Formats: structure tokens, C-alpha cells, sequence
């Protein structure tokens, strides 16, 4: 029977609360889909093989064939506008300064190495390796290269460690990685002074989050699931189709030359019409079923596109959106039918509990805390943030009245100094 | 204008019908084999056999001209499955089985698969996929006599049916019953064979007739029987339509290192075509490739702008087709330009086109926009100091038209 | 006596070159793993012949030399009689009288003519016509039939039309052999870059084989 | 140019029509399409041969029609359940989502009819005049490190100032808009201003 996970007694009661005194910055990988290969199947060659007899067959099912190739055409400018819409979310080609002066972080794995054929990352060229045409079948390229892909990241990514999330809403403006990393501090209601104060150890957990990437990524095959899984649909998806040229249908023979090199015109055309009417029931399922799938691939590429705006050009207040952890920043990489966003995330990690009361009564007036909770060592009371163990002394600067002791359920007797 | 069903036509890339390279000569490779089949010594002997014993010749090493047969006055029937004999001519097979007996008229219908009854039973079945030809004629004036013509007989008892060209000899006496035979007819004990007793004055029906049933070896194993053809000098490189042994195709042919075992005549690929041959004359691997075949698009502005067009052949070389060669394909009437701008119409593989300066179509690779360094150091920020209301416009899809359609109507009017 | 058959006895299934493709067929094979009937010589009795024989010696001096198919075995009626020595076979298909014990001294409607070493060989008849694969290979193993992959390619095929049930091997006097039976089975072939058969799976044989 | 967002809807519906209909002319492989002609020409053991060809084609050519209007009415679903989620977010609301309603930051948005879809008019605050200046995370003053409450700091040169992030705002730096935290010799690249007390 499974384990639907440990069991856990979380320690409630009216006057007991945690608050982390520590934290670690995660560095986590989710893989998205954006498009998948732009197949095109010349309809009239697939059923007919360059045979004029079935092919004037053909004519007697009206517009079927025109149809399919407009439902495959469609699908295809579609895979070219889902990663226009993923990638092409940044205006001007932006490229980092040529000193690394950002703070201790540390973004070599994840920016361009000038030395490659197409200057990729060093993540990009991992992602690029551990994801792995005569019967009418045709492959159309994309319109964009991975070269050009590359550049959308690149510009994408040097965006967003020169600049915060400023060039999405205006033109790219300049700040300080570790003055950008601060805001996003701000962004998860932790005090910036913590990320000051913790600089260089925050880098360091960085660094080796994306060190723990690299291991991950160079070790793993499993890593790129997702990707691998929608190569290896359409692998299998063309693989059938090109099977099902082998079936008879009900024909004397699945090879169209042998029809025709054995029977007379009277006879070979209701052999060639059960065949054209198989490979034609073959096609519109290979169809039907690439519609379905490419309103899949179409759902996340929508959901790439938008993990773009609010996690790469923004910062996301929506729970579990850009990663598990209260969210601080994104990355994008670029990977072969998809995109991979690095999102960098805040976790607390070292819980302290306490006694805690709602409100505190001074003067006989009840006082509650601006920004923060109230919290006691066991003799002292402290207001301190939410997220962050940072006990300050309970003062009229960090407390608000309203009303007196007598309607709270929960209030506790205290000084509160006056400055 | 004819592909949109259109007198005017929208800026865009649009494919109109496909190319295709058409094939250069028609080739044809047969076997070497210089002999002609012994028919006469089948269809002109003397003898034909009794149905419970039928005789089988094996051709084989030899040119065989079927129209000599279905040409020929002489043959009263000449049923014909999986095979027209117009086309036996232009064929070539392992070995031909041609199997021979004389049965009454009557009989003849029995000579098929599917067929069920005494002939079909108990003398000489015919498996149900029976590729081949049932040739058949009356003889009443050479095998039929005054008193009675004995000398051929049929199994009118057998203990269990034939499997298709099952042959048996037996002479045993056929139990029917309980009735202990031991080699001696009796009731419930019968001799298993009986003549049709042939007088010319016999009904058509009980008239004797002469069958044969010629039986082909039609596979992937290397011919010997052929039809009556010219083989032509081999072409290579070069698309041309050809005919190996009976396989008719289009294609370009090459030498191959395709390390064939001696018994093998044929490579296949994954949907059953065939993707290398054996040469019958000289034994050489030859891969067969398609014959080249691609999209072709046609690019323009806008018909309420000018007429000037481009045309792209997708994934073609220019040498099989101004004219520009691409990662997307053949590029042709288009301006090939060194500068880089924004993509009005998207070509592929990086490449876009538009109507510039005097004007005529351009391409080129496109531009994703401006390179910008942003001016960043460990003590620079930028605060802008003015701003801008935008009023930016999106539309969005909430419906389609909404349809009934009675089907009942729609389909049966 | 008995011993494992392993995994011998695959024959190329039809004369079209493969390379770098799983094929899946349907035929009469020698199922893997079965259970081999094993006979010494230094011993040729009548034996059923089923759905087609699967029939493998180890070899030194070329001891065994021919056999015998049918059903009477006793000119009442036809059998199919296979001599060989290499160099030379002879075929036919007559009405033979056979002794009380058939071995080589160091209506004929159809006639035809042509340890160190394994030699294998499989026999079938359908549709009346009659079938002929075969193999050898050096060997080291003196003790039994080794365990390892070689498949086995066409040599014959007549038009016979003539029923079979039993048959016997032929033996040459102035050594063993091995017998297991073939059924209907599906087969997975690992044709590999040179068209060689250089694998298989057995579908039926168990649930990891079928998956 | 914009509005062929609902033109390509209304093409596409009219091309499926005209498919569906066109499709009625087609013989599907018996003598004739039209079905009067059939039963005018051949008796009743010939004509259910050739009508049934046409009740076949003409049913794949329905099925056709009606599995693709099936996934086209999913993609316009897809498209009624975003806007109506931009009529919450942003007619009813003013979203804080990245590029959700409009590029620059949402200040509101209108809804305008259109033929078998929405227009929004995203009105959005876009900066527009950039300028450069020096810049120091934290200020050092009785040895305090000072913080900005909201804001940044800044200097024209040889002044400091705090503003607001999106919009040049210099404010005197003073103990109201800076909170303190520590000593100063942690921070990276803290700066040996004053700050006023009020
Ligand atoms: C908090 O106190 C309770 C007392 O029962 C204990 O069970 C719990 O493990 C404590 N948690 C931490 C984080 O110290
Ligand atoms: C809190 O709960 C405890 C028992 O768990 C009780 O003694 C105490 O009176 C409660 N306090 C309030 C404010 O209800
Ligand atoms: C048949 O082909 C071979 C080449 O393989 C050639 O040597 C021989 O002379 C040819 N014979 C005839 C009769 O054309
Ligand atoms: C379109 O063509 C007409 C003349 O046919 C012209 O008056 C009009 O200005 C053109 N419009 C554009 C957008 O080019
Ligand atoms: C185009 O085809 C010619 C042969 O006709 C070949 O030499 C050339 O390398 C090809 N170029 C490309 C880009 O395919
Ligand atoms: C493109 O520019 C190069 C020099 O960079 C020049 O050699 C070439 O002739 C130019 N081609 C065209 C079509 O202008
Ligand atoms: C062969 O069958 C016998 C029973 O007839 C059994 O005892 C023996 O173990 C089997 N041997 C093998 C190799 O399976
Ligand atoms: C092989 O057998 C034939 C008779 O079947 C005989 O003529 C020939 O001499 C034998 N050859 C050898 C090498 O034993
Ligand atoms: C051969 O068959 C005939 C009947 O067809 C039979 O009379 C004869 O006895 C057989 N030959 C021998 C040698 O027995
Ligand atoms: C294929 O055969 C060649 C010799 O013809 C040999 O060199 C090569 O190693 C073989 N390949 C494999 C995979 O066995
Ligand atoms: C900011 O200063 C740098 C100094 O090199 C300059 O390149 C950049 O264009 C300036 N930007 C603005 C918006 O003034
Ligand atoms: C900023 O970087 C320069 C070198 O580019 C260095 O000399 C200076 O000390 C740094 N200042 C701070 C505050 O880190």
C-alpha cells in the first residue's frame, strides 16, 4: 500500500508560532514544451507515391487532401508563433558589459560562451545534448535558428541581471545585481537589509545551487523528461504512419506498384480505392490526433510565454508559479523543442518557536504591529518580520493603537518605549 | 489567385502545388536468361492426367510469352486472380507450377479458391490466396470414344479433405462405418476412385475437358521465368523511371555498400518499399533514393501594392530546380541583400522578405532588433524622469458563429 | 536422455534484406529454452515429425549423413529420402523399401540432386512445399549444445506436394545428435547494420518476452 | 491590420462552411453527387450500392467538419476563459501579472464590443526619460548603516538623494524615509553620507 508521505503533528495551539531564522536559496528547474517539429505530409504523394492513377482516384474525395495540408500548415505557423511568443518577449538584443562586477553571483554556466559554433551557454550546450523524410513526409526548419534562440536568451538574460525587471516595462534601466537582488527581497516581504548583511553568502548558496545544476544536467538522463517525451510522441506518431503505408486494407498488396503492374484499370481501381481509402482514414487520424497534441504543445507555450513575462521580466506573488520557495527571480535557457527556466527561489530552513500574542496593552491602549508579528523568547517580547527571525524591541514606531484592552482575545500585558 | 479562390491577393507566403523532379529515361533490368518455356510440351501434349493424380511441371530458366496462350483461339476459359494476363508479359517470377487434368465440363467451376465439393475436397484444392490463372478447354473430339473412354478417372471417397496442392495416391478401400473393410469392398466399404467413361455423345456437361492451372512463385526471392522484354543499359546518379524484374519505380539509383547475403534480392524499408536491388544480369547492390521533391511557396506584397513575385522551391538545391540558394530551399525572383531589418514575410531557417527600393522583393536574414549594451557597473542606475500613458489595444476571440446542422438532411436531401 | 536448446535454431524468415530494424514475424520456430532430445550414436530409430524439426550435431569425422520422412515408411506408399556428404545430396520422393536398421557403408514422382563443428539444420513442409535451412560454426565445448546466438540461412525448397508425419536420420559405418520440434510462434528479429540476425525474442516464452 | 484576430475567426468559420458545402458535389467514387440523379437513373438494388458511397463520404466529410469545429470551439474556449479572465483581472481590477494587460505597468483597462470577440484598450504608465546617476545600496552615518524605507538611493553628482523607483523624485535623505540596521563594515559598497533629523 503507498505512502502518501511522512505523518506530521504540526505543534499548534492559540499562542504557539515558528519563525525560520535562516534561509536557503534554491535553485530549481522546470522544463516547458514551446513547439514541436513542423512535419508537412504531401497528402496526394503520401496515399499516391507519384502514381497518376491514384492520384486522379483521389479527385473523387473532393477537397479531403487540401484540407489536411491547411490543418498541417496550420499547425506549423503555429510552432513558429509559439516560440515567437515565448522568445521575442524582449524588443532590442541587449549584451552584458565585459566586467562581471555583480556582486559575487555568478552567471558563467548560464551566459554565452563566445568560443562555439553558435555561442550558447555552458547549461545550454548540456540541455542541447541530453535531448536526442521520402514517402511524402517533409520537415519545414524554424524560423527562428538555435543561433537566433541563443540571442533571444542572451538578450533575455542580460536584460535581466543588468537592468531588474525594468526592460519589460519601459527601456532596459541599469542597476546593481546586488541592489536588483535586494528589490526582489522587497518583493517577498524579507526586510533588504537581510540580503546586504548576507551578501556573500547568498552569492555562495547561489553558486552552488547552480554548481548543483550542472552535476544534475551532466549526470541525470531522465533530467529533460518533458522534452524527450514530446520528441519521442511525434517520433512515434510519424513511425505509425509510415507503418500504415506497409497495411493492406483489404488490397492484394500494400506496395501500390504491384496493383498496378498486375491488374487491369477495371480491377486495380477498386483495389487502389481500398488502399487510398485506408491511408486517407491513416492520415486524417495522424492529423486529428497532431491537432490535439498541438493545442497541447499550444497550452505550454501559453504557459512558457507567460512564465516569461511574470517570472523572467517580473517578479510572481503567485504561489507555486515560478517555482516552489517564495519566488525571487528566473532565468531562461533555451533547449531543443522547449525552454527551461533556472527559478531562483527563497526557502526558510531553521525554525525557532515562540509564544506570540495578537496584540500588546500599554497605557491600557491595545497596540498591533505594523509590519511584522509579535514574538517572545520566553520572558522578552519582540516584534519581528514574518519570514526572517530579526527580534526588535516593541516600540511606537513599529506598533499601531486602535481601541483598548478589552476586546481582544488574546492581548498580553507589555511596556512599549517611546523614542 | 487560383489557390486562394481569389481576385485579390493578401501580403504573404503562400503554397501553391508542390514540385517534383520528373524522371530523365525509363529503364528496364531483367535476368540474362536466353531459353524459351516448354508450354507446347503442356498445352500441345498428348496426355493430360486423371484429377486424383494431376501432373505439376516446374518452368523455370526461360523467356515465357503468355500472349501465345490468351492470344490463342483454342481455350474455352481463362479466369485469371491477383493478375491480369494482358500484364503476365511485362512480369517475372522464381518458378511458374503449371498443373494439369482432364475432368467432365461440369466440373470446371470447382477449379478455383474458395471452392468446396468431391474435386475440390477429395482431388486437387487450391489454396484461397492463389495467385495465378485457370486455363481450360472442351475435348470431346481427341478425348472421348465410341463405348466409352475409361482411361481417365476421379476420387469419388477420401477420410479427410486436401490442404491446398495436397497430393495422395491411395488406392485403400474407404470405411464408411463400422463395417470391417480390411482391403475388400462390402457394405460401408468402398474403392475410393471411379472413370467418367467418356462418349462423344455425352451433354457438355459430361464432356471431357483439358485444365491447366498455371501457379506463380511470385516473390522476393530472384526470378527465372520472365516475360518476353528488352532490358536497357543501367543509368546511375540520375533520376530515371525504372523496372527491376517486374518492380516498376522512379527514382535515383546509386552504387551502395549494402553488404547483401547471397540469397537476398531486395532491401525494404519500414513502409515496404523497396530501397535497394540486385542488378539480374550483373549482381551489383544498387540503393534506390526518391526522386527529389519539395513545397513551392509563392511570396508577395499585397496585389492592392504591386505584382512583382518570389518563389520558394522548400528544401530543393537550386542545380535540380535571380536565383539563391538557402537553408530553407531554392530562393528564386527574390534580391539577395547583405543588410539585416525587421521579418515582414517569414521564409524559414532565419531568412525573411519584403518589397524595398526602383522596388523589387528583397531577402535576407532578419534583424531580432537593435544591439543594445546596457551601460551597467557596480555603482550605476538609471531613474527615469518623465513618462508616458500608453492606451495599447488588444483584441481577443470570445465566440464562434454557432451551426446546427441536420445531418439527416444534409446527407440524404 | 534431454537437454536445453537455449536459443538455436532461428532461420531467416523470408530473402529481403533488413539492416538496423527490429522485425516482428510469425512462423514455425524452435521455441526458446525448449526441451532437446539428445541420442548418441557411437541410435537412428523412426521418430514423429510434428509441426517441422529443428536437428543439430557436433561434429569431427562427419558421422551422420542423411534421413527419411513420411508416414509407413514401407513402399505402401511414398517418402522423402535426403543422402548426403557435402560434396554431393540426392533427393527423392519414391515408394522406398527400407531394412531394419537404415545407415551408409563407407513411384519416383519427384527426383533432385546438388568436437570441432556445430551443424544445424531446420525442416518444414507447408502448402506441399517442403523447406531446408542450415548453419555451421566452429566450436571448443565438447560436452553439449552451446549457449549463444547464429542464425540459420535458406538453402531449399521443393514442390513435393506429399504428405509427412515421420522421419529418421541416416548414419555412416566402415558422435550425437539433437532433435527438438518447432511450433507456431512470434518472434522479434534484431536485424543488425550488416543485415546480420544477430538476436531475437521469443514473445511467448515470458511476460518479459512479451513486453 | 489589428483586427484580424476576429476576421481570421469569421474566414475560418465561412472556409469550414464553404468546405462542407463544396463537399456536397463530390462523387465520393459513385456515378453522380447528386442524389436525385441516382434514383432517377438506377433501380433499387444498384442505387443503395452507389448512395451508400455517398452517405459514406458525405458522413466522413460531417465527422470531418464537426471533430474540427470541436477543436476549434477548445481553442476559442481557451480564448473566452483569457478574456474573461482580463474582464476580472483588469476591467474589474488593475493586475500587478507582468504583460498580462498591455506592456508597461497596468493602470486600467475598457472593454469595447467587437463581432464574436472582446477589445480591451490597456492604458498602461510606460518611463520615458531615463537619466544616469551614482548609486550605493546603504549610507554610513554615527557608524549606522541607513537602509531606504521604499526607494533608492541616488546622487546628482556630489549630493544624495532617495526617490522612488519609477519616477525621478529627489527627497533630502532624513531618519523617516531610512531604517537602520547594524554596523557599516558588513555592506558591499555602503557610501559616508549624512542623514537629517527631522
Ligand atoms: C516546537 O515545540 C513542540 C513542542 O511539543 C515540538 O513538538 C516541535 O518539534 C518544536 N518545533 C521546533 C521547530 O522546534
Ligand atoms: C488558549 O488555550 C489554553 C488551553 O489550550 C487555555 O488555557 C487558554 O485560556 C486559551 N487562551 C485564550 C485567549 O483563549
Ligand atoms: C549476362 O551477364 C554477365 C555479367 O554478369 C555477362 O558476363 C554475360 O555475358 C551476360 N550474358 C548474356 C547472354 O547477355
Ligand atoms: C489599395 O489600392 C487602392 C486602389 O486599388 C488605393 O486607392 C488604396 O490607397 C490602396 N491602399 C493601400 C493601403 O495601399
Ligand atoms: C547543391 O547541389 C550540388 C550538386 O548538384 C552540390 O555540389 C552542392 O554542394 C549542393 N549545395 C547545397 C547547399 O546543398
Ligand atoms: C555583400 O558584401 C560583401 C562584402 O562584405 C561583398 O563581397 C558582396 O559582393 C556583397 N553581396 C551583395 C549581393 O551585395
Ligand atoms: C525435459 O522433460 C522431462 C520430462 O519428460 C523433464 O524431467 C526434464 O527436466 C526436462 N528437461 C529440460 C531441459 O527441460
Ligand atoms: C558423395 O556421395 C556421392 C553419392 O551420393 C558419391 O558419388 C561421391 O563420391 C561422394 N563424395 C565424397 C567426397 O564422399
Ligand atoms: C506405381 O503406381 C501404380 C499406380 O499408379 C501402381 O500400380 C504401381 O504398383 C506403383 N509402382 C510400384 C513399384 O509399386
Ligand atoms: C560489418 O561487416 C564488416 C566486414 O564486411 C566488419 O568490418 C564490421 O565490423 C561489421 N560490423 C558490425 C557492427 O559487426
Ligand atoms: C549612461 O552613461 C553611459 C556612459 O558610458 C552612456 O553610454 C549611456 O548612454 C548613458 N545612458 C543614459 C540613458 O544617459
Ligand atoms: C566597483 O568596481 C571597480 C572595478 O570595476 C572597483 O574598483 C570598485 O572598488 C568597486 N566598487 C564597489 C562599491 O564595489
Amino acid at each position: 500500500t503507498m505512502s502518501l508521505g511522512a505523518e506530521n503533528s504540526v505543534a499548534y495551539s492559540n499562542n504557539s508560532i515558528a519563525i525560520p531564522t535562516n534561509f536557503t536559496i534554491s535553485v530549481t528547474t522546470e522544463i516547458l514544451p514551446v513547439s514541436m517539429t513542423k512535419t508537412s505530409v504531401d497528402c496526394t504523394m503520401y496515399i499516391c507515391g507519384d502514381s497518376t492513377e491514384c492520384s486522379n482516384l483521389l479527385l473523387q474525395y473532393g477537397s479531403f487532401c487540401t484540407q489536411l495540408n491547411r490543418a498541417l500548415t496550420g499547425i506549423a505557423v503555429e510552432q513558429d508563433k509559439n516560440t515567437q511568443e515565448v522568445f521575442a518577449q524582449v524588443k532590442q538584443i541587449y549584451k552584458t558589459p565585459p566586467i562581471k562586477d555583480f556582486g559575487g553571483f555568478n552567471f558563467s554556466q548560464i551566459l554565452p560562451d563566445p568560443s562555439k559554433p553558435s555561442k550558447r551557454s555552458f547549461i545550454e550546450d548540456l540541455l542541447f545534448n541530453k535531448v536526442t523524410k521520402f514517402n511524402g513526409l517533409t520537415v519545414l526548419p524554424p524560423l527562428l535558428t538555435d543561433e537566433m534562440i541563443a540571442q533571444y536568451t542572451s538578450a533575455l538574460l542580460a536584460g535581466t541581471i543588468t537592468s531588474g525587471w525594468t526592460f519589460g516595462a519601459g527601456a532596459a534601466l541599469q542597476i546593481p545585481f546586488a541592489m536588483q537582488m535586494a528589490y526582489r527581497f522587497n518583493g517577498i516581504g524579507v526586510t533588504q537589509n537581510v540580503l546586504y548583511e548576507n551578501q556573500k553568502l547568498i552569492a555562495n548558496q547561489f553558486n552552488s545551487a547552480i554548481g548543483k545544476i550542472q552535476d544534475s544536467l551532466s549526470s541525470t538522463a531522465s533530467a529533460l523528461g518533458k522534452l524527450q517525451d514530446v520528441v519521442n510522441q511525434n517520433a512515434q506518431a510519424l513511425n505509425t504512419l509510415v507503418k500504415q503505408l506497409s497495411s493492406n486494407f483489404g488490397a492484394i498488396s500494400s506496395v501500390l506498384n504491384d496493383i498496378l503492374s498486375r491488374l487491369d484499370k477495371v480491377e486495380a481501381e477498386v483495389q487502389i480505392d481500398r488502399l487510398i481509402t485506408g491511408r486517407l482514414q491513416s492520415l486524417q487520424t495522424y492529423v486529428t490526433q497532431q491537432l490535439i497534441r498541438a493545442a497541447e504543445i499550444r497550452a505550454s507555450a501559453n504557459l512558457a510565454a507567460t512564465k516569461m513575462s511574470e517570472c523572467v521580466l517580473g517578479q510572481s506573488k503567485r504561489v507555486d508559479f515560478c517555482g516552489k520557495g517564495y519566488h525571487l527571480m528566473s532565468f531562461p535557457q533555451s533547449a531543443p523543442h522547449g525552454v527551461v527556466f533556472l527559478h531562483v527561489t527563497y526557502v526558510p530552513a531553521q525554525e525557532k518557536n515562540f509564544t506570540t500574542a495578537p496584540a500588546i496593552c500599554h497605557d491600557g491602549k491595545a497596540h498591533f504591529p505594523r509590519e511584522g508579528v509579535f514574538v517572545s523568547n520566553g520572558t522578552h517580547w519582540f516584534v519581528t518580520q514574518r519570514n526572517f527571525y530579526e527580534p526588535q524591541i516593541i516600540t511606537t514606531d513599529n506598533t499601531f493603537v486602535s481601541g483598548n484592552c478589552d476586546v481582544v482575545i488574546g492581548i498580553v500585558n507589555n511596556t512599549v518605549y517611546d523614542p | 489567385k487560383c489557390t486562394l479562390k481569389s481576385f485579390t491577393v493578401e501580403k504573404g507566403i503562400y503554397q501553391t502545388s508542390n514540385f517534383r523532379v520528373q524522371p530523365t529515361e525509363s529503364i528496364v533490368r531483367f535476368p540474362n536468361i536466353t531459353n524459351l518455356c516448354p508450354f507446347g510440351e503442356v498445352f500441345n501434349a498428348t496426355r493430360f492426367a486423371s484429377v486424383y493424380a494431376w501432373n505439376r511441371k516446374r518452368i523455370s530458366n526461360c523467356v515465357a510469352d503468355y500472349s501465345v496462350l490468351y492470344n490463342s483461339a483454342s481455350f474455352s476459359t481463362f479466369k485469371c486472380y491477383g493478375v491480369s494476363p494482358t500484364k503476365l508479359n511485362d512480369l517475372c517470377f522464381t518458378n511458374v507450377y503449371a498443373d494439369s487434368f482432364v475432368i467432365r465440363g461440369d466440373e470446371v467451376r470447382q477449379i478455383a479458391p474458395g471452392q468446396t465439393g468431391k474435386i475440390a475436397d477429395y482431388n486437387y484444392k487450391l489454396p484461397d490466396d492463389f495467385t495465378g490463372c485457370v486455363i481450360a478447354w472442351n475435348s470431346n473430339n481427341l478425348d472421348s470414344k465410341v463405348g466409352g473412354n475409361y482411361n481417365y478417372l476421379f476420387r469419388l471417397f477420401r477420410k479427410s479433405n486436401l490442404k491446398p496442392f495436397e497430393r495422395d495416391i491411395s488406392t485403400e478401400i474407404y470405411q464408411a462405418g463400422s463395417t470391417p473393410c480390411n482391403g475388400v469392398e462390402g457394405f460401408n466399404c468402398y474403392f475410393p476412385l471411379q472413370s467418367y467413361g467418356f462418349q462423344p455423345t455425352n451433354g457438355v456437361g459430361y464432356q471431357p475437358y483439358r485444365v491447366v492451372v498455371l501457379s506463380f512463385e511470385l516473390l522476393h526471392a530472384p526470378a527465372t521465368v520472365c516475360g518476353p522484354k528488352k532490358s536497357t543499359n543501367l543509368v546511375k546518379n540520375k533520376c530515371v523511371n525504372f523496372n527491376f524484374n517486374g518492380l516498376t519505380g522512379t527514382g535515383v539509383l546509386t552504387e551502395s555498400n549494402k553488404k547483401f547475403l547471397p540469397f537476398q534480392q531486395f532491401g525494404r524499408d519500414i513502409a515496404d518499399t523497396t530501397d535497394a536491388v540486385r542488378d539480374p544480369q550483373t549482381l551489383e547492390i544498387l540503393d534506390i533514393t526518391p526522386c527529389s521533391f519539395g513545397g513551392v511557396s509563392v511570396i508577395t506584397p499585397g496585389t492592392n501594392t504591386s505584382n512583382q513575385v518570389a518563389v520558394l522551391y522548400q528544401g530543393v538545391n537550386c542545380t535540380e530546380v535571380n536565383v539563391f540558394q538557402t537553408r530553407a530551399g531554392c530562393l528564386i525572383g527574390a534580391e539577395h541583400v547583405n543588410n539585416s531589418y525587421e521579418c515582414d514575410i517569414p521564409i524559414g531557417a532565419g531568412i525573411c522578405a519584403s518589397y524595398q527600393t526602383s522596388q523589387s522583393v528583397i531577402a535576407y536574414t532578419m534583424s531580432l532588433g537593435a544591439e543594445n549594451s546596457v551601460a551597467y557597473s557596480n555603482n550605476s542606475i538609471a531613474i527615469p524622469t518623465n513618462f508616458t500613458i500608453s492606451v495599447t489595444t488588444e483584441i481577443l476571440p470570445v465566440s464562434m458563429t454557432k451551426t446546427s446542422v441536420d445531418c439527416t438532411m444534409y446527407i440524404c436531401g | 536422455a534431454y537437454t536445453n536448446s537455449f536459443t538455436r535454431g532461428v532461420y531467416y524468415p523470408d530473402k529481403v534484406f533488413r539492416s538496423s530494424v527490429l522485425h516482428s514475424t510469425q512462423d514455425l520456430f524452435l521455441p526458446f529454452f525448449s526441451n532437446v532430445t539428445w541420442f548418441h550414436a557411437i541410435d537412428n530409430p523412426v521418430l514423429p515429425f510434428n509441426d517441422g524439426v529443428y536437428f543439430a550435431s557436433t561434429e569431427k569425422s562427419n558421422i551422420i549423413r542423411g534421413w527419411i520422412f513420411g508416414t509407413t515408411l514401407d513402399s505402401k506408399t511414398q517418402s522423402l529420402l535426403i543422402v548426403n556428404n557435402a560434396t554431393n545430396v540426392v533427393i527423392k520422393v519414391c515408394e522406398f523399401q527400407f531394412c531394419n536398421d537404415p545407415f551408409l557403408g563407407v513411384n519416383c514422382t519427384f527426383e533432385y540432386v546438388s568436437f570441432k563443428n556445430l551443424r544445424e539444420f531446420v525442416f518444414k513442409n507447408i502448402d506441399g512445399y517442403f523447406k531446408i535451412y542450415s548453419k555451421h560454426t566452429p566450436i571448443n565445448l565438447v560436452r553439449d549444445l552451446p549457449q549463444g546466438f547464429s542464425a540459420l540461412e535458406p538453402l531449399v525448397d521443393l514442390p513435393i506436394g506429399i504428405n509427412i508425419t515421420r522421419f529418421q536420420t541416416l548414419l555412416a559405418l566402415h558422435a550425437a545428435y539433437y532433435v527438438g520440434y518447432l511450433q507456431p510462434r512470434t518472434f522479434l528479429l534484431k536485424y543488425n547494420e550488416n543485415g546480420t540476425i544477430t538476436d531475437a525474442v521469443d514473445c511467448a516464452l515470458d511476460p518479459l518476452s512479451e513486453t
